[PDB]
């Protein structure tokens, strides 16, 4: 209506206050990129098997990397900060959450009941209850109102998942960007069209500008299937998102 | 913590709420206790959604939080006083009535903080006089944010238990499978209306009679006014067929003005369904003031 104006510039003013840290890796003692890769993965699984939102997966995301941004934490612990995060994401968007003893089953007895009731109530305080946050998904669906192939769509969030993954070089960059290089690049792939007039007077974002970002995200695609943590290619293989992960990369974008 | 606060009196019943005097500065507040559930559930989804989106609004029709008190078995919010709502307001003037000028100045400021709401992508859905407050001075605010949302463009399926009986919105009675900020406006809309002719206009007493009760006054919809209304969920062709009656009945005080405002923001098509801020343009409120009450 009137509004989706009003609210994208909200939003472009949101991003900037809920950014985390870029080299907040380096000050972890015990810790590693690689890590961080194995928990996000493991998380991706735990969406599908009790059939969770996207957008809820894309929020618990963007609370552990602002927690680990402000707090010292170990190896032993680094499962129970992201239960706690995937529990109050829940609570905040779905329609019917799970229930704590589910949380409680999937870590197969590693922790408590008790030790993760806790861990809630800590991840609140150091956010200071700030939880309504912009994410991947949100900009993406307001991009899908300039085009309606279905199957480019599949392929856009595909993409944009991906870079959940990898904490160098996507920490960088900010959400608006990595949504418009990941459209871009699905249109391509499928049609052979570009990057949309309405798009570049919209977000005042040029093919230009876009162009560090998507030489990035290129090279992911392409050795996507040699890469170590393979949870997400599995997903998009299902007939509900078209089977776009079968697809074969471009060569050239030029 | 809580050493600095003196209780004076409790006003009600979410959680429980007090009146309380700082010792220090003087200053008068509302405390409002949540207990948590430290052995199964934990912290209730509706109080994480009350405080995260309150905090990021702040406008002059909207009551303000002033903070957060941690405690390990409890949570206490801190609200600014106001002096009555406007329930209890219109019950003290049954017998004389509400002054027009009155009227059309508390309609202006309320449509105020809705544009502000979702401006900000936030959707209230409870609004009804006894969550509506006023001071000694002449202004009116928005409260109790505990059953609200945050959206996104387009928007998704949500929620379908919202909204209390009396001021729900037909789409929603039908079993829609997608619905949005008209909800908030046919809400005030019924609102409208109550504050002019001294009582409530739909008083349905089931699901049923409630949808049936505006049937008789707006008229039973068709495909005409109302296209896709007959693939709705719950939707029947054993509807009976009532017709249309004249808004001179509807709402006699009203004007000519007043009269095409109200037949706006009552419209079936929530696509045609006037938003918030293009109702602030209409003709009804070129002489708007600020009386006291
Ligand atoms: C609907 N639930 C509410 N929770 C809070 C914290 C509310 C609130 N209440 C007030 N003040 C208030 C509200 C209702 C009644 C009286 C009251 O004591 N009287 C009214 C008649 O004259 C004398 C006695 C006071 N202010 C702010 C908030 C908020 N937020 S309502």
């Amino acid at each position: 209506p009137d509004y989706h104006e009003d609210i994208h510039t909200y939003l472009r003013e949101m991003e900037v206050k809920c950014k985390p840290k870029v080299g907040y890796m380096k000050k972890q003692p015990d810790i590693t990129n690689s890590m961080r890769a194995i928990l996000v993965d493991w998380l991706v699984e735990v969406g599908e098997e009790y059939k969770l939102q996207n957008e809820t997966l894309h929020l618990a995301v963007n609370y552990i990397d602002r927690f680990l941004s402000s707090m010292s934490v170990l190896r032993g612990k680094l499962q129970l900060v992201g239960t706690a995060a995937m529990l109050l994401a829940s609570k905040f968007e779905e329609i019917y959450p799970p229930e704590v003893a589910e949380f409680v089953y999937i870590t197969d007895d590693t922790y408590t009941k008790k030790q993760v009731l806790r861990m809630e109530h800590l991840v609140l305080k150091v956010l200071t209850f700030d939880l309504a946050a912009p994410t991947v998904n949100q900009f993406l669906t307001q991009y899908f109102l300039h085009q309606a192939n279905c199957k480019v769509e599949s392929l856009a969030m595909f993409l944009g998942e991906l870079s959940l993954i990898d904490a160098d070089p996507y920490l960088k960059y900010l959400p608006s960007v990595i949504a418009a290089a990941a459209f871009h690049l699905a249109l391509y792939t499928v049609t052979g069209q570009s990057w949309p007039e309405s798009l570049i007077r919209k977000t005042g974002y040029t093919l230009e500008s876009l162009k560090p970002m998507l030489l990035d995200l290129h090279q992911t695609y392409l050795k996507a299937p040699q890469h170590a943590q393979q949870s997400i290619r599995e997903k998009y293989k299902n007939s509900k998102y078209h089977g776009v992960s079968l697809l074969n990369p471009p060569e050239t974008l030029n | 913590s809580m050493e600095n606060f003196q209780k004076v009196e409790k006003i009600g019943e979410y959680g429980v709420v007090y009146k309380a005097r700082n010792k220090l500065t003087g200053e008068v507040v509302a405390l409002k206790k949540i207990r948590l559930d430290t052995e199964t559930e934990g912290v209730p989804s509706t109080a994480i959604r009350e405080i995260s989106l309150l905090k990021e609004l702040n406008h002059p029709n909207i009551v303000k939080l002033l903070d957060v008190i941690h405690t390990e078995n409890k949570l206490y919010l801190v609200f600014e006083f106001l002096h009555q709502d406007l329930k209890k307001f219109m019950d003290a003037s049954a017998l004389t009535g509400i002054p027009l000028p009155l009227i059309k100045s508390y309609l202006f400021q309320l449509l105020q903080g809705l544009a502000f709401c979702h401006s900000h992508r936030v959707l209230h859905r409870d609004l009804k006089p006894q969550n509506l407050l006023i001071n000694t001075e002449g202004a009116i605010k928005l409260a109790d944010f505990g059953l609200a949302r945050a959206f996104g463009v387009p928007v998704r399926t949500y929620t379908h238990e919202v909204v209390t009986l009396w001021y729900r919105a037909p789409e929603i009675l039908l079993g829609c499978k997608y619905y949005s900020t008209a909800v908030d406006i046919w809400s005030l809309g019924c609102i409208f209306a109550e504050m002019v002719t001294r009582r409530a206009l739909f008083p349905g007493d089931s699901e049923i009679d409630q949808l049936f009760r505006i049937f008789r006054t707006l008229g039973t919809p068709d495909e005409v006014v109302w296209p896709g209304v007959t693939s709705m969920p719950d939707y029947k062709p054993s509807f009976p067929k009532w017709a249309r009656q004249d808004f001179s009945k509807v709402v006699p005080p009203l004007d000519e003005d007043g009269r095409s405002l109200l037949s706006q923001m009552l419209h079936y098509d929530p696509n045609k369904r006037i938003s918030a801020k293009a109702a602030l343009a209409h003709p009804f409120f070129q002489d708007v003031t600020k009386p006291v009450p």
